[PDB]
């Protein structure tokens, strides 16, 4: 393991071979686990030299070594990635994509992935330099299965970074050019390719309805639903996120998710041991119950109300919070019959128990569900019958103490509930 | 987000 000083010497020699030996030595240093001396290599002014070696077509070994060395530097902080880009590395790396040498092309893929992964500005700059055509050409084979596994995973991951951040989101024509290939990857058998593919789709669906639409039009929902029930957490997580983003769109878009059979997967998702899965499953449910009355009926038919009642009863506070939203949306847009069914499932007790929460936000969401529920009772003149259940559980108190509160909306609704159904 | 590589060596 050479010293940075010696590496500088080798690179400064006008000896191609000496430069090769010094670059490899640089690569090995930047490969350590114990904090690679990235900042020193940068201050030493080596980046421009490395970028220069990327263009030495007659010495592929130094193309590889320097590509690798640059990749690890680009894998650092934004300041470090910026250094690589500032060195002119982008067009040099795109030129390597078409190298007859797979290991070199692969490093270029990897390098661009880290550059694009720094943020939207670098992501777009990489796109402006025309990285998309070359990248897509690499996956231009009839059956993905004939590609080396490790190589396919790298490309997938890099394409994923080209889909990622939101300020701004990737260029629309870039997304369109990418989608077809991305969809082939979403249908591939490698568990890692499947995971990153799902992350890419989850990014493309994090935005305006128009964004969700171009992904939905590619018929990916059914595959997403299938992945939604995979046995690997790494696949489930991004699939559920993508599903979650899609149900934030139009009711027509949400219906594609329900038609694909997504709801049958929620019994296990809403009881998943993984706190995060449970929380995003409930979130997804709250945007489904915010749909039409016929979609709320689908929630009911799949027997998901008891599951919502359960999560609201016992779960991480953040999961319970989404549950409240789900119930408030359900109570807000559902029929009288659907709301009655909700009460027969036992929503009152656990909903009351949450009024003690120390989070003003969940108290407003719940008092809202209570208003909604009473409003339904009113059409059944069974108001008084509910007004007792809420006393029973011991809610008449919490709504009572919620009069003498602090946040207006709260004691405004609290009080409004008292004088009208109780006192 | 970002990932570095490390092995080989000749």
């Amino acid at each position: 393991n050479w010293s940075v000083e010696d590496i500088v010497k080798g690179i400064n020699s006008n000896n191609l071979e000496s430069q090769l030996q010094a670059t490899q030595a640089a690569r090995k240093l930047l490969s350590r686990e114990k904090q690679p001396p990235i900042d020193n290599i940068i201050r030493a002014g080596l980046i421009p030299k490395f970028v220069s070696f990327l263009g030495k077509t007659d010495c592929s070994p130094i193309q590889f070594e320097s590509a690798w060395a640059l990749t690890n530097i680009a894998s650092g902080t934004s300041e470090q990635t910026k250094a690589v880009v500032d060195g002119g590395a982008i067009p040099a790396f795109i030129s390597l994509l078409a190298s007859p040498h797979a290991h070199i092309s692969e490093q270029a893929v990897w390098a661009l992935g880290n550059i694009a992964g720094d943020g939207s500005a670098f992501r777009d700059l990489v796109i402006k330099h025309g990285a998309i055509d070359p990248l897509l050409a690499l996956l231009a084979v009839p059956d993905l299965s004939t590609l080396a596994c490790g190589y396919l995973r790298n490309l997938t991951w890099t394409l994923s970074n080209l889909c990622r951040n939101k300020n701004p989101a990737p260029p629309l024509d870039a997304v369109e050019q990418i989608l077809p290939t991305l969809v082939r990857l979403l249908h591939h058998n490698d568990p890692e390719v499947l995971a990153d593919s799902c992350w890419a789709i989850s990014y493309l669906t994090d935005g305006p309805n128009e964004r969700i639409e171009m992904v939905v039009k590619k018929g990916v929902v059914p595959q997403l639903v299938k992945l939604l029930g995979a046995t690997e957490l790494p696949i489930v997580t991004p699939a559920l996120r993508a599903i979650g983003n899609i149900v934030t769109g139009t009711d027509e878009q949400t219906q594609k998710v329900i038609d694909a059979g997504a709801l049958a997967v929620f019994p296990s998702l809403l009881t998943n041991p993984k706190t995060n899965i449970q929380k995003e499953a409930t979130w997804t449910m709250s945007n489904i119950t915010a749909g039409r009355q016929d979609q709320i009926q689908q929630v009911v038919n799949h027997g998901l109300v008891p599951f919502l009642v359960g999560v609201l009863s016992k779960a991480d506070f953040k999961t319970q919070k989404e549950a409240a939203w789900a119930i408030t949306n359900y109570t807000s847009g559902g029929t009288v019959e659907q709301i009655v069914y909700l009460v027969h499932c036992g929503i009152i007790e656990p909903l009351m128990n949450l009024l003690s929460a120390k989070d003003t936000k969940i108290i407003q969401v719940i008092l809202d569900a209570i208003s909604n529920i009473f409003q339904a009772a009113e059409k059944l003149g069974e108001t008084e019958k509910l007004s007792i259940m809420i006393e029973e559980c011991g809610g008449l108190d919490k709504i009572e103490a919620l009069q003498r509160h602090e946040n207006e909306s709260v004691y405004k609704a609290s009080l409004n509930l008292i004088e009208k159904y109780f006192s | 987000g970002k990932i570095s590589k490390h092995w080989t060596g000749i």
